[PDB]
């Protein structure tokens, strides 16, 4: 459910 | 479709040896069939515009939720156009119609989110060389399942990343090889036919298999 890649 | 059967092929032909019930997987590295390019970031904005990415040379793109893409090279000026009809166009950030303005835009913020924000898949690894048979890909389709984000780029390459363990495989159908990054973020290359010959860890053998059921439905669609 993430809205993204991994972040930072 | 060639290059999806092939993988298909090659994927059903690994699994079927039973690599994990064998052990001598190190000697399945081939450090020469490293990828050229995987996808190092992405942003799943399908609510509102599409899915934007961004490839390990740094350039960017983002395929539409209306089907079409646009590509903007890791010159940061250049760009590629691909209508649904697959009609392609090359223009750049500075001279462009006014019809693809608003993607263009949308383009940039996309880069933004994915510059300032996400950390790089594979920032540890030197992509393969490559040369004038490799042009820049792009991403020609995708989807999210309930355990990873699947990416199959126009140069027959799959890649998949777990969501959980943050695991990911890149597929080159070409190079007959797969990329595993683990979750310590170590990555080894392998000839898939080597991985038949020398067998393989657990892990690895789960993954290839969750990797046939999406290439089964890549192919299906």
């Amino acid at each position: 459910a993430a809205f993204s890649s991994t972040p930072k | 479709d060639c290059h999806l059967s092939d993988m298909l092929q090659q994927l059903h032909s690994v699994n079927a040896s039973k690599p994990s019930e064998r052990v001598r997987q190190e000697e399945a590295e081939d450090p020469a069939c490293i990828p050229i390019f995987w996808v190092s970031k992405w942003v799943d904005y399908s609510d509102k515009y599409g899915l934007g990415y961004q490839l390990c040379d740094n350039s960017v793109g983002v395929l539409f939720n209306d089907s079409t893409r646009l590509i903007l090279y890791n010159d940061g000026d250049s760009l590629q156009y691909i209508e649904r009809d697959g009609t392609e166009s090359y223009l750049t950030v500075s001279s462009h119609p006014n019809s693809l303005m608003k993607k263009i835009t949308l383009l940039k913020y996309f880069r933004n989110y994915m510059s300032e924000h996400l950390l790089k898949a594979g920032a540890n690894i030197t992509p393969r060389e490559g040369d004038e048979l490799a042009r820049l890909p792009y991403l020609r389709t995708w989807f999210r399942t309930r355990s990873a984000i699947i990416l199959h780029l126009s140069n027959g390459s799959v890649q998949i990343n777990f969501f959980q363990d943050h695991t990911k495989l890149i597929l080159c159908p070409l190079m007959a090889a797969v990329t595993y990054i683990d979750e310590k973020r170590d990555f080894r290359t392998y000839r898939l036919s080597l991985l038949e010959e020398y067998g393989c860890c657990k892990e690895l053998a789960s993954r290839l298999r969750y990797a046939r059921t999406m290439v089964d439905k890549l192919l299906s669609s």
